[PDB]
């Protein structure tokens, strides 16, 4: 019964930050790619973050270098993604996910977190 | 000795401290008016700001591997439970930033919207109160009866439910599993709020019982659209009509206490926190 429970969005003004967790059950952590994606309205759903060795920084898309973080904490089975120097342009319902390889591949989405950033 | 993100911290923590005193006085009120949830609302939002920030500090600290001495990180065993908090001065850092974040969003805002929805409710209630006496006339042939406009009120109940069948204690947005529905259930209360299923989820609705108390005694009252009640029948259906009033203000109190009794452990944490940081 595999479940992402998203947590932390919703207004920021322009240049705040904001964390979204992403709370994972129902598979092994260890062998889950988690990524955070975002999808504005109108545009194609994007990769924002992507991490799996929980000690290093994961991979971070090109539209949010340099202004967002990922991080894993195994014990939780949880990824937090830290949103800062925020932009109008980053609203977006943003949405972690899970890439299982477990013999077969399998991807899981979350209900999804929406983001607005505006004075 | 001082490192720029740590004085943020520190002041940033105590900005929090602050706004945490004035929700206190804001909940320790009596009558939450609709200027009420406006402060409310306005305090929590400048939490939110001020966790934010600190946990964009915290993450510094975390990717720059800032040393926690063994002082510093004995402070910290004295973390509310609620907290949830021989590892890597990485892994604390950003243990604690995801601490202060999480019970802000999975734990403070939850009592937040549990008492905003609520709160609500009672006041569009308290809306239909103000036009009771309007329904209520004297009888034509007794001067100690009354005329009750019970299809008129009854109407007013009816719609109040509506308003409020999509606006759940918890969760604010989406769903959850019936399992934690049912954690929220128990915490909140069994009688004031009511697991739902919203669309393969459950959400914690808002309990209606004493408006549906209140439109079973209309109905037993007799039909017509109109009723007069004399003296006796009319001071019995009033006496659990407002049994039923003070059951919703019992209900909200009983929110707004738990909302302000959690925002002092949330209260906790901070000074914990700003203990630690005053030693790093």
């Amino acid at each position: 019964q595999v479940q992402l429970a998203e947590t932390g969005g919703g207004l920021a003004q322009p240049g705040g930050s904001l964390r979204l967790s992403c709370a994972a059950s129902g598979f092994t952590f260890s062998r889950a790619v988690m990524n955070w994606y975002r999808q504005a309205p109108g545009k194609e759903r994007e990769l924002v973050a992507r991490i799996y060795d929980a000690g290093g920084n994961g991979s971070i898309a090109d539209p949010v270098k340099g202004r967002f973080t990922i991080s894993r904490d195994n014990a939780k089975n949880t990824v937090h993604l830290q949103m800062n120097s925020l932009k109008p342009e980053d609203t977006a319902m943003y949405v972690c996910n899970a890439g299982i390889f477990d013999g077969n591949y399998r991807t899981y989405w979350g209900q999804g977190t929406q983001v607005t950033v505006s004075s | 000795h001082p490192v720029s993100s740590l004085t943020m911290l520190n002041d940033t923590l105590h900005n929090i401290r602050t706004t945490n005193q004035a929700l206190k006085k804001e909940l320790s009120q009596k009558t939450l008016t609709k200027t009420s949830l406006e402060e409310i609302a306005l305090h929590s939002s400048q939490i939110s700001m001020d966790v934010n920030k600190s946990a964009q500090l915290l993450d510094i600290l975390s990717r720059n591997e800032y040393p926690i001495n063994k002082d510093a990180r004995e402070l910290l065993h004295s973390a509310p439970k609620e907290a949830e908090l021989m590892i890597s001065h990485r892994e604390l850092w950003a243990k604690i930033a995801n601490s202060i974040n999480d019970i802000n969003e999975q734990y403070l805002k939850v009592y937040e919207h549990a008492v905003s929805s609520y709160t609500q409710m009672y006041q569009d209630f308290s809306a239909v109160l103000s036009s009771l006496a309007g329904w209520i006339s004297p009888g034509g042939n007794d001067g100690n009866s009354v005329k009750l406009q019970v299809n008129s009120l009854k109407k007013a109940l009816e719609e109040l439910k509506e308003k409020y069948k999509d606006k759940p204690l918890y969760p604010a947005n989406n769903t959850v599993s019936q399992e934690q529905a049912n954690k929220w259930l128990t915490e909140l209360g069994g009688t004031i709020g009511k697991v739902s299923q919203k669309n393969g989820g459950y959400v914690v609705s808002i309990n209606m019982t004493p408006i549906d108390n209140m439109l079973k005694s209309l109905d037993n009252l007799g039909g017509n659209g109109e009723v007069v009640l004399d003296n006796a029948k009319y001071q019995a259906w009033n006496a659990g009509f407002s049994a039923e009033d003070e059951t919703m203000k019992n209900n909200l109190q009983t929110l707004v206490q738990k909302y302000s009794n959690a925002n002092s452990i949330f209260d906790n944490l901070v000074k914990v926190l700003s203990s630690t940081i005053s030693s790093s």
